[PDB]
């Protein structure tokens, strides 16, 4: 019932590579744009990763820039996200969350500089230890 | 790169009073600014977005204002269930932002 699940992540030493992965429940997955955001332990959340709904567009923080892939598939309706090359500090919790703005809309008649709204749904979030 | 500040990040209050927030940016953000709160154990859900928009299914005690760089949240008889911790964020550069910090409030 407009929920998201979350899959992946453990105990993993660095130089290695993982792929989580968030899987939608009911309300779609092929009309709006997703995002991968984490919060490190003693710290706040932060923005890492911003995927399209058709996949036209793929935007990355610089902190994780180069060694993050993120891309979905709507068929299965799941978003995965691969990283390699860990370092000791990417160990935090991930949430997977989705745009409160329909995607083909968001630039013609939809304009995110109007009618925008954050961030409706949200997952729970895997922990990931390196 | 524009980022912004909350403060303080730890704010006791004790439940009945009101309390307003401050989130204040490095450079001039606009009104692009959205209120997040997050209680462990629970999803997260949206305050307010545009800067002062109540969202839907929000009780009538929250108030977002302010424009510019310097951005402020109300609320007003504080009670059991508002304890949680309150973001700051900001898409200038949509679809592409950055958050806050964060504030967690306590009682006294
Ligand atoms: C101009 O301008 C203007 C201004 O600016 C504008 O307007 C705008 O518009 C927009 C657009 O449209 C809009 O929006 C919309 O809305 C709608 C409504 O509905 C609903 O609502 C509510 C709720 O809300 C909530 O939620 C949502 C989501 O869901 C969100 O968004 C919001 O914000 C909120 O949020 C929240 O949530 C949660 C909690 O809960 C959390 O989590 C978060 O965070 C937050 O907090 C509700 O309430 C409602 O209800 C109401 O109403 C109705 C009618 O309508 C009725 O019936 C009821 O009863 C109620 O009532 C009440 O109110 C009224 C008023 O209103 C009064 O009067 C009374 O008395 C009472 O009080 C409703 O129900 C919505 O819907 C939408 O959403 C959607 O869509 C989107 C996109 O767009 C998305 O994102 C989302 O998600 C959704 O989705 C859905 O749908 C779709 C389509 O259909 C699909 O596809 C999907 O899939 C989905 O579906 C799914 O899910 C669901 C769920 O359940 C189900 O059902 C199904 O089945 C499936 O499963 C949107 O939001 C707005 O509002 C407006 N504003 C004003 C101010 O108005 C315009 O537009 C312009 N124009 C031009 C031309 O430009
Ligand atoms: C009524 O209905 C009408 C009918 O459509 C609506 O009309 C719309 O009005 C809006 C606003 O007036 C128009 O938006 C303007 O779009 C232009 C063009 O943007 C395109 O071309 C540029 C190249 O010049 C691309 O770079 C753009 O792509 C960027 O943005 C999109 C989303 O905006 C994003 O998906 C892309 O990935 C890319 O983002 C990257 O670049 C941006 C910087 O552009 C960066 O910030 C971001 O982080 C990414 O890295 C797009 O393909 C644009 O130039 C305009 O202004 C922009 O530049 C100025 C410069 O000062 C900025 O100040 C401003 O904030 C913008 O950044 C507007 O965005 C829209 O096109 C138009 N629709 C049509 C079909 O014409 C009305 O709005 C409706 N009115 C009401 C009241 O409802
Ligand atoms: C409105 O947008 C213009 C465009 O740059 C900006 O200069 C101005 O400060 C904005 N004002 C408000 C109140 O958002």
């Amino acid at each position: 019932q407009m929920q998201l699940v979350e899959s992946g992540g453990g105990v993993v030493q660095p130089g290695r590579s993982l792929r989580l992965s968030c899987a939608a429940s009911r309300f779609d997955f092929n009309r709006f744009g997703m995002h991968w955001v984490r919060q490190a332990p003693g710290k706040g959340l932060e923005w890492v990763a911003y995927m399209s709904y058709d996949g036209g567009d793929r935007y990355y923080a610089d902190s994780v820039k180069g060694r993050f892939t993120i891309s979905r598939d709507n068929s299965k309706s799941t978003l995965h996200l691969q990283m390699d090359s860990l370092r000791p500090e990417d160990t935090a919790v991930y949430y997977c969350a989705k745009d409160d703005i329909l995607g083909d809309c968001s630039t013609s008649h939809c304009y995110w500089g109007y009618y925008y709204q954050g961030m409706d749904v949200w997952g729970h979030g895997t922990t990931v230890t390196v | 790169e524009i980022v912004m500040t909350q403060s303080p990040d730890t704010l006791s209050v004790s439940p009945g009073e009101r309390v307003t927030l401050s989130c204040r940016a490095s450079q001039s953000v606009g009104s692009n600014l959205v209120w997040y709160q997050q209680k462990p154990g629970q999803s997260t859900r949206v305050l307010i977005y545009g800067a002062s928009t109540r969202a839907a299914t929000v009780p009538a005690r929250f108030s977002g204002g302010g424009s510019g760089t310097e951005f402020t949240l109300t609320i007003s008889s504080v009670q059991s269930e508002d304890f949680a911790v309150y973001y700051c964020y900001h898409y200038n550069n949509w679809p592409r932002g950055s958050f806050g910090q964060g504030t967690k409030l306590e009682i006294k």
